[PDB]
């Protein structure tokens, strides 16, 4: 895989000056300046569904760090991008919309009908230690 | 689409008992048409027995979200040279979002439409060169596939252009 | 209206016609969502 990407598919080289760069990111920045079109805003947001464009690389660095920070779900630690990403993923845990089933983390048999009732099993066969966070998190 | 993807990948099931809106219609038929969703029905027991609530769920560990977006740059040039480029040489985000939506709207119902035929339907707005620019960008974002003999055909997840509303 | 129902009530209704689909669902799904 490395041989193909270093002897035949020269993807890390400039299309114009024939320098090369240690990551595609720096090649992109290089093309955006040293071989740039007459465009006023040489930088464009690299992320999903974002259409914004910028004059100086520092403003793009700021925009990525502000509006596309890479987060982990507070409950399930799965990664997501930006405020919308977190708010979209938080629906999955929501007990008002997602009228989910109720089970033990270990015991195969459980089949509760309400959240308060599920805490009886975790309060007796387990205890207040090693209950799952989605059950515990009365955060709203 | 993002809400549905997260729910189905999380092993949740969606229950429909009333008519989905015109927008939820696109995303539901798309997922159904791809064979990714299983369907089951909650039985009942009048006319209403022939239209019971419907349940939808993901078939297995199979993924619904498309791969991460690449930096497919908007076609730009000298000031005023395109409908979406203003006098300061900048992208008019409103007009770009409108023209990309307009071109996809005509290619959906006309699978295989050629650049010449497509220019005729948009003549009061875009030149042929401007449609060559829009179609190239949409091919690079995988919203379209080139049919044989130089036609355009809309791919799955075509409504996933930009975040808004 | 199924909007008011519990997860156990919904799977019980499915089991009235065919227990195989109901048992399969209980063994796999984590929860219903109303399409709202
Ligand atoms: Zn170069
Ligand atoms: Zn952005
Ligand atoms: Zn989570
Ligand atoms: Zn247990």
């Amino acid at each position: 895989r490395a041989h193909i990407l270093s002897v035949h598919l020269h993807k890390l080289t400039c299309p114009h000056c024939n320098k090369s760069f240690q990551r595609p990111y720096r090649l992109r920045n290089h093309i955006s300046k040293h071989h740039d079109p007459e465009v006023e805003n040489p930088y464009q947001c690299t992320f999903a569904g974002c259409c914004k464009e910028f004059r100086i690389w520092s403003q793009l660095q700021s925009h990525i760090k502000n509006d596309h920070p890479k987060l982990k779900c507070p409950i399930c630690s799965k990664p997501c991008v930006g405020e919308n990403g977190l708010q979209m993923h938080m629906i999955i845990h929501d007990d008002s919309l997602v009228t989910k089933n109720w089970k033990c983390h270990i015991c195969p048999d459980m089949s509760f009908s309400r959240k308060h009732d599920l805490l009886t099993h975790y309060g007796s066969i387990h205890t207040e230690e090693d209950i799952p966070l989605e059950l515990k998190y009365k955060i709203s | 689409r993002c809400k549905v993807n997260e729910l189905l990948e999380a092993g949740n099931a969606i229950v429909i008992n009333q008519e989905p809106s015109d927008i939820s219609s696109w995303v539901l038929i798309d997922l159904i048409s791809g064979e990714l969703l299983n369907m089951d029905v909650i039985p009942m027991v009048e006319i209403r027995t022939l239209t019971p609530p419907l349940i939808i769920y993901a078939n297995s560990q199979t993924k619904l979200n498309t791969a991460r977006k690449s930096a497919v740059k908007v076609p730009l040039g000298k000031p005023f040279s395109r409908l979406w480029v203003n006098g300061s040489g900048s992208i008019r985000p409103n007009i770009w979002k409108q023209v990309v939506t307009m071109v996809v709207n005509e290619i959906i119902f006309h699978p295989g439409i050629t650049l010449s035929r497509l220019q005729s339907r948009c003549r009061e707005v875009l030149s042929l060169h401007e449609i060559s620019e829009i179609c190239k960008w949409l091919l690079e974002r995988q919203v379209l596939i080139t049919t044989d003999f130089d036609g355009y055909w809309v791919n799955h997840n075509w409504y996933s252009i930009y975040e808004s509303t | 209206d199924v909007k008011t129902a519990s997860f156990q009530d919904i799977i019980n209704k499915i089991a009235k016609l065919d227990p195989k689909t109901a048992e399969t669902m209980k063994s796999e799904l984590k929860g219903f969502v109303d399409e709202v």
